[PDB]
């Protein structure tokens, strides 16, 4: 079949995709693009209205003197110029962000050992529910015991709200069945086999707080919030006095010794609390993804739904926004997700690996990443070399370098069935491509990549550590665009080969499970084609108080 | 010195850009003048601006690192530092980005060369700047189509060269004439006009630019079957993995 | 001496052991059993060889319900724990026979660790003892069974966790009763930052030798934050010799004519009998039915005050069996003394204020939590300089079961290890021991 | 001794001081030099009493561009100086007779400043110098003055700042060489957050007496992080004595080989020469003209490595007397060197790749800076192992004036202070002095 880029490469271009030559500087600058002449136009209706000039297309230099591309949503049908797929203008990437940054899962083991041994109560699937409709009134912001208090406007706070779940499935069927993430109804039957058996008998709770709240304020904001609300809950529901010493211990457990953030604060040069981007491990990111429960059959798809996730999180808002700002780096990532070429190279790999070695038969060693690595490496550069059209699409070495070495270590992964030799594949790519086009990425691309054989497997302090526990604060990694997200694929990919339920914990896997979430996690790149399309409703507006 | 491995033309001729030995092929004559203009930072007589003081000037305590270090002649003088940046044409043009800075550190003193997948750059004394510029812009250095003297805006490495061959440049600094066949460039590299058109000579024919490039591709030398320059990449992707567990 | 004042040293049973030891022998910057603690505890670490054994068996690293299937690596790590010991040591040492101790406890189950002290005499801080240690046990672990370079590192995740994704050591399997620099609220702070239950984990419950160690912790770590200088130097010596050593037996003495049916309030009407007495307080004026009263040595009337304090949470948690309520004995104990006579309470209202805000976050929703997860590195705990905490320890070494966050919850690891070394375990012995010692020389 | 290598040692004008010293005698852990720097560097503060006395006088305190209309105090502190650090110093010093320092410098406009070290011997970290001293000057300029009780909290803001509102001393008239311990980006590394321009501050821009501080200073931390901690110690011990100890001549003779006309590549050509002669590398395999080179030792040949990259920087920013390029230099050198010999530079690729993002956060918009202000610290520079910022201290040594960032820029303070202690202005005279006297006790 025509390799999976062909047809986004006749849409974007008028030659066909391995003509070595083109016309430029015919296409009239910005007036070429539907995007950047709206843009042209806001730009003079915002500086008349508040008198300071801003956008403007004559400062600087003149955009389109080649064609301004649009791009399609790999594994979609929807072709959009990049300007739709930059953070600021995809009402889904961001609901993407606030959805993840307003989770937090809180055990429920040791509030259920206070109520028992410490205040002397009973606890069973009918407190279990009472607490449950309890929380989910005070959750989003309402009041259960004071007189005379002010409250939230329950649809500005309606993406509020907590759930559960437990691995005991005739506990998990006695309580409310409104509250309750099924695992059985959520996964298929291994997976949830596997996820219950890691649950056990614990129950731990979901909670979600506002949009609206999350964006007010930060990521830190999350366990707090959550904490208050079932501690006010617990307070009602079991029956104490409204604050005596056993409150503490709800308090404790609840925001320290049965709390789940998403991701850990960050030292403090690029100080941030928890729960923003560069705390989430990438072990933690594969598992937010929800494509293993859906896309299961094809570890290629589960492991680039991972890549798209990250991508945009981490290159998009997170190193594009929280640690620069501007512009920005929306190619930087859609690379990653666009065109279907990384899902070309991807293919590749996964084939070449099944008939070679079978999936996750291939010994764990570095014959096998010189092997297979190395192998992916040269489809890839070749395919630039073949098709002129693809070379000038991915124009960026950066962009091409997270590319090929994604498919190659995602492969390797593939093969071995172990994420670090995975990431070892990943840095040999680099390598190779580096000497084969006598370039890679941009001046401060290949910091991890130069570090990166030497530190895959290292066990020292601050260089060891198996890739799905590393994130975006492992220290080699903490700056630069084009590998933390492509990192999420290769630690999602040797699982999705493997079918395992999830890449690093079961608890953050079956949190994402739940369709009461404003964005899909089950089809993360559908969702961003729906937000640059403008068709995504995001939580979190202020139009309910604000003029009509 | 051995330089790089491989039994490639590729790979020669970047052991030959790296060799101070070898003498780089003069293609073209470029006035010192007219390489001033094309650099863009003074004007046709200006003096040197300092940042700094002469180092006579400067009475410094006793430094046996210093005393036995030569410094560049701007660095006597307090020149500033400067630039002189280039992209490279993937379609065979016959430097590349790491080949310049590799080959720079070999070549020239007092060099700050950075590598990057559309542009390269060095940084280093006016003075000295404006005769290692001569050298990058009138030998096998350069094409006058398939490289491109860019200070910003420098996408174009990975385009479609156009119908004349040129390489797309978002400024158009240098402008193929569809008439005469010679490159001229009309603009300095940060994209000024220049008063006079700088004559940069013929675009290297297909066969010249083959016989002179440093990139591999499958429609050149593929750097797959350079297998021994393969065997040394991945020698030193294994002994860096060894090294760094134990 | 800088000071002229003596105090009398008794033992944790009330005995005399020393009549007239000038004030500085307790110093932190002179006595050197306060040196040799202080060294310990920057230099001992509890490694637990079962948990790494069963992280790895699991392939549960990283922190809280984390797991990488296909990770799994089965090592007999317990069954070989002489071996990797000894190995490990022999990386951790500096030279053979110098001051580093590798001692098996629990069957090969758990090692304590003592760092050799010169590696810290050329560092900044006390990293290195986790550090060392988590490095020399991974690569003893690594080449005790020959660990290939392609799983090694999850070796090193089930020693030393998440870290350094996570700035703490998220997960691991060592535990030191320091924590990382980077969670101290302030320079200086790092003494602070020791839970109140690894404190009485330690000294196994003994109530004076829990509230001697948190003293010493507590009034060292105001010598390194600068507090103890200059004008406030005395009344941090006497806070410590008076409230965490039993100077004088004041403490000892006011528990015994307490503990039979006294209150806070007794306790109250005793110290302030007792500084009447001894001349550190007089009437200053009489209005209306009530004495004013007065001190011209304002240092010596805390340092009775905190003795009464300590007295009053040992009668007052100790007939309870309670600690919950030393919040309210900390605050009404202040509070009621004030009014009781015209001067300021302990440390000039900041433990009356401490225990307002602690009393809060251990019975409200907002944080906080039981006494013994404090420290005086907590946001709730930090304001009094040193007066408070060791209260709160004395108070949790008399809790016959009440909380769930229990030493027994919170710091078993701890337990084990720290309580083998004597001077971490019966500090007051030791202490007084060395103050004696260099009498005659301060 | 632990390893059998013996070292030659010279002096900074390349003359041999002591021939085969065991290569233990210059490890942080045994060297007493070594010891003595990092203890000086820990204690040291500079105090800005003129800095002070302004920022009363015009109630400029709290950080930049801050002021408190009204408060302002005009105290001729530098006309009493004397007094002022006189009575500072007793509240400062443990004993009379101790390692206490405290000496006048610029007419009284600033003091050096060192605690006595036993302050630290009891303290869990380094903090005790800024807080001890500062607090010490403020309790000095109030009693001077008998600045009253509403005006006092003046002299506190101008010499310590914004703290404890801001985490740092945000505004404060004291400096030292090391930073806050939260700012450490992990446990072990408060000796690598020590700005280059400081170090160069200190050394008086002498190039080879800059890469050994540095150099030291790295190194002793890569032991606190216990990356030197068994099988890296030696690769670790090498590195700092051919890299930053010019061990064997090595560094000089390279720079007087190619100091006149040499670039990079004649530094690389003259190293692999050198280590080919001295049979730390020999060819393994011969290729199509092309010799594949060896070792059985890849701790010496990475020393060897390493001081032909201290040459390359010095010869390559050495001949443009422009820091800058030191970047480049880390790069390209350690990129030629495995592609002209098939084994792995510097570190295993990790001077290279801090390289590759240190040239990127020193020519772009993102970050970084100019050369000067990295350490090893810094997220950009802390990747390499003690490797790469040695060269970076050499390379700012070396520049003649190009930086807006240099050292008279951000280090005045530190340069009038602490170069005037000779163990931090000429280190590599009293380490080789000191390896030479523990010679024969290694
Ligand atoms: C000024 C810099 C230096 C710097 O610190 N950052 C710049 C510019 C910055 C700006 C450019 C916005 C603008 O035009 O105003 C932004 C968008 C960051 C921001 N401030 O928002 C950016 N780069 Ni850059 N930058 C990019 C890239 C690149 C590629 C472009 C090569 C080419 O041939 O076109 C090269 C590096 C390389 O050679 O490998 C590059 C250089 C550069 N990058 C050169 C300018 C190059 C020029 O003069 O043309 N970027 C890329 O390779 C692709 C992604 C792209 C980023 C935007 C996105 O992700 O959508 C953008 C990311
Ligand atoms: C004490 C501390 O909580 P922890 O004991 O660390 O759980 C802290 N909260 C607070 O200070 C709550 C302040 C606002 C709520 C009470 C206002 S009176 C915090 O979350 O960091
Ligand atoms: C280096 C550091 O900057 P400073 O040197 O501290 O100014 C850091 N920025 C970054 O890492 C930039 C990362 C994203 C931009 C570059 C992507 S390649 C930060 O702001 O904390
Ligand atoms: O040109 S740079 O590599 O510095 C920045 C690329 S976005
Ligand atoms: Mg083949
Ligand atoms: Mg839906
Ligand atoms: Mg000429
Ligand atoms: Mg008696
Ligand atoms: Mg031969
Ligand atoms: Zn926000």
């Amino acid at each position: 079949a025509d390799k999976l880029f062909i047809n986004a490469l006749k849409k974007k271009f008028e030659e066909s995709p391995e003509e070595k030559k083109t016309t430029f500087y015919t296409l009239g600058g910005w007036k070429q693009s539907e995007r950047k002449t709206e843009f042209v136009n806001a730009g003079k209706e915002v500086a008349a209205k508040r008198g300071i000039p801003q956008y403007n297309p004559d400062i600087g230099t003149p955009l389109g003197q080649r064609v301004l591309m649009p791009y399609q949503v790999s594994t979609t049908d929807t072709y959009v110029e990049g300007d739709d797929l930059h953070f600021v203008n995809n009402a889904a990437m961001q609901q993407m962000w606030d959805d993840i940054r307003r989770t937090v899962i809180v055990g429920l083991n040791h509030a259920h050992a206070v109520i028992e041994k410490r205040l002397g109560k009973e606890v069973t699937p009918e407190t279990i529910t009472h607490y449950l409709e309890t929380v989910n009134h005070a959750m989003p912001g309402a009041a259960v015991v004071q007189e005379h208090m002010v409250e939230t406007h329950p649809a500005l706070v309606a993406d509020s709200y907590v759930k559960v779940f437990t691995g005991n499935d005739e506990i998990a069927d006695e309580i409310d069945p409104a509250f309750v993430i099924d695992i059985n109804k959520q996964f298929p039957e291994d997976q949830a086999e596997t996820l219950k058996a890691e649950v056990g008998d614990g129950i731990w709770q979901v909670v979600r707080i506002p949009t609206i709240v999350s964006r007010t304020c930060d990521g830190a904001t999350t366990s707090r919030w959550s904490a208050m609300q079932i501690g006010m809950s617990m307070i009602s529901a079991y029956k104490q006095a409204a604050g005596e010493a056993a409150t503490g211990d709800f308090a404790y457990a609840a925001k320290h010794a049965e709390v789940i953030h998403m991701g850990t604060y960050l030292p403090v040069r690029r100080a941030r609390g928890e729960n923003e981007p560069g705390g989430v491990p990438f072990g933690y990111l594969a598992d937010i993804c929800q494509s293993s429960r859906v896309n299961y059959e094809d570890p290629v798809r589960v492991s680039l739904d991972v890549v798209a996730t990250g991508a945009m999180l981490y290159d998009q808002i997170w190193l594009g926004s929280y640690m620069s700002g501007g512009v920005g780096f929306t190619q930087y990532a859609t690379a990653a997700y666009t065109d279907n070429i990384l899902d070309d190279f991807t293919y590749f790999g996964k084939e070449y690996v099944e008939d070679k070695y079978g999936l996750c038969e291939a010994p764990n060693n570095m014959d096998t990443v010189l092997d297979v690595a190395t192998e992916v490496t040269f489809y890839g550069l070749e395919q630039y070399e073949e098709y002129p059209a693809l070379l000038e699409d991915q124009f960026g070495g950066s962009q091409r370098a997270a590319v090929v070495a994604a498919a190659a270590g995602c492969s390797t992964a593939f093969a071995t069935g172990n994420a670090q030799t995975g990431l070892s594949g990943w840095y040999l790519s680099m390598y190779l491509h580096k000497e084969q086009h006598s370039r890679l990425g941009f001046y401060g691309y290949d910091l991890q990549d130069q570090c990166g054989a030497s530190n895959v497997f290292s066990i020292r302090g601050d260089e060891g550590l198996p890739l799905e526990l590393r994130g975006p604060n492992y220290p080699n990694y903490a700056m630069n665009v084009g590998h933390q997200g492509e990192y999420a694929g290769i630690s999602q990919a040797p699982h999705a080969a493997r079918g395992d339920a999830f890449v690093f914990n079961p608890l953050v896997k079956i949190a994402f499970a739940d369709d009461n979430l404003v964005f899909d996690f089950t089809n993360v790149r559908g969702e961003f084609a729906k937000g640059a399309l403008r068709e995504f409703e995001p939580a979190g507006e202020r139009a309910l108080i604000t003029p009509a | 010195a051995q330089y790089y491995p491989g039994t490639t033309k590729v790979a020669q001729n970047r052991r030959n850009f790296c060799n101070p030995e070898y003498e780089l092929e003069k293609l073209r004559e470029i006035s010192d003048e007219d390489v001033v203009k094309i650099l863009g930072h003074r004007a046709p007589g200006e003096e040197y601006p300092s940042v700094h003081p002469p180092l006579e000037e400067m009475d410094e305590p006793e430094d046996a690192i210093r005393e036995m270090v030569e410094p560049i002649d701007g660095a006597k003088a307090g020149d500033r530092v400067r630039y002189i940046q280039f992209t490279d044409s993937m379609y065979f043009a016959p430097a590349q980005p790491y080949v310049r800075s590799r080959a720079y550190l070999c070549r020239y003193r007092g060099a700050d060369a950075g590598t990057l997948s559309g542009r390269q750059i060095i940084e280093t004394r006016e003075r000295d700047l404006e005769k290692i510029s001569k050298e990058l812009l009138e030998t096998e250095f350069f094409d006058p189509a398939r490289s491109g003297v860019r200070g910003k805006s420098v996408h174009g490495h990975s385009l479609r060269l156009d119908e004349d061959g040129m390489m797309f440049d978002m400024l158009r600094r240098q402008i193929y004439n569809k008439d005469t066949g010679r490159v001229e460039m009309v603009k300095n590299q940060i994209g000024d006009e220049l008063d006079e058109p700088v004559d940069l000579g013929e675009p290297l024919d297909e066969e010249t630019l083959m016989e002179k490039t440093t990139i591999y591709r499958v429609d050149g030398e593929a750097y797959r079957d350079d297998v021994e320059a393969v065997e040394i990449m991945q020698r030193i992707h294994v002994l860096r993995s060894q090294g760094g567990f134990n | 001496a800088k000071f002229e004042d003596k105090v009398d040293l008794y033992d944790d049973r009330g005995n005399l052991v020393e009549e007239q030891v000038p004030l500085e022998a307790l110093s932190p910057l002179r006595n050197p059993a306060i040196k040799s603690i202080v060294q310990g505890i920057k230099r001992t670490v509890a490694v637990n060889l079962e948990g790494i054994e069963n992280a790895l068996k699991t392939a549960k690293v990283g922190g809280p319900a984390c797991k990488i299937m296909g990770r799994e690596l089965d090592l007999d790590i317990v069954g070989n724990a002489e071996s990797i010991a000894a190995a490990a040591k022999e990386m951790i040492q500096v030279t053979e026979d110098d001051d580093t101790n590798v001692e098996l406890l629990g069957g090969g189950k758990r090692a304590l660790v003592q760092v050799p002290s010169a590696r810290f005499d050329v560092a900044a801080e006390y990293s290195a003892a986790p550090l060392v240690t988590a490095t020399a046990f991974v690569q003893a672990i690594i080449n005790e069974f020959d660990v290939s370079m392609y799983d090694a590192n999850m070796v090193k995740a089930a020693v030393l966790g998440r870290y350094p994704q996570s700035v703490e050591y998220m997960g691991a399997n060592i535990a030191t009763m320091l924590d990382i620099p980077q969670k101290l609220e302030g320079p200086g702070y790092a003494l602070r930052n020791i839970m109140v239950n690894h404190v009485v984990a330690a000294t196994l419950k003994n109530t004076l030798q829990a509230a001697a160690l948190s003293t010493i912790l507590e009034q060292t770590a105001m010598f390194e934050m600068g507090d103890a200088v200059g004008a406030f130097e005395r009344m941090h010596l006497l806070g410590l010799a008076y409230q965490g050593m039993n100077a004088d037996n004041l403490v000892f003495d006011l528990v015994k004519a307490n503990g039979k049916e006294g209150t806070v309030g007794s306790v109250i009407a005793d110290l302030v009998e007792r500084a009447l007495e001894d001349g550190v307080i007089k009437v200053e004026k009489e209005l209306t039915d009530y004495k004013v009263y007065g001190t011209d040595d304002l240092a010596m009337w805390n340092a009775y005050a905190a003795a009464g304090l300590m007295a009053a949470t040992m009668v007052n948690q100790g007939a309870a069996r309670a600690a919950q309520g030393v919040s309210s004995t900390l605050l009404y104990y202040n509070d009621l003394i004030e009014f009781e006579t015209g001067l300021p309470s302990v440390d000039f209202g900041k433990v009356e204020g401490t225990a307002v805000g602690f009393s809060f976050f251990s019975h409200s929703i907002y944080g906080g939590g039981g006494p013994g997860i404090f420290n005086g590195n907590h946001i709730v705990t930090r304001h009094s300089k040193g007066f408070a905490i060791p209260c709160v320890a004395a108070a949790m070494a008399l809790d016959a079961g009440t909380q769930m966050f229990s030493p027994e919850a919170t710091s078993g690891l701890i337990k084990e290890v720290f309580s083998q070394v004597d001077e971490f375990r019966e500090p007051l012995k030791y202490v007084v021991e060395a103050a004696a010692e260099i009498k005659n020389e301060i």
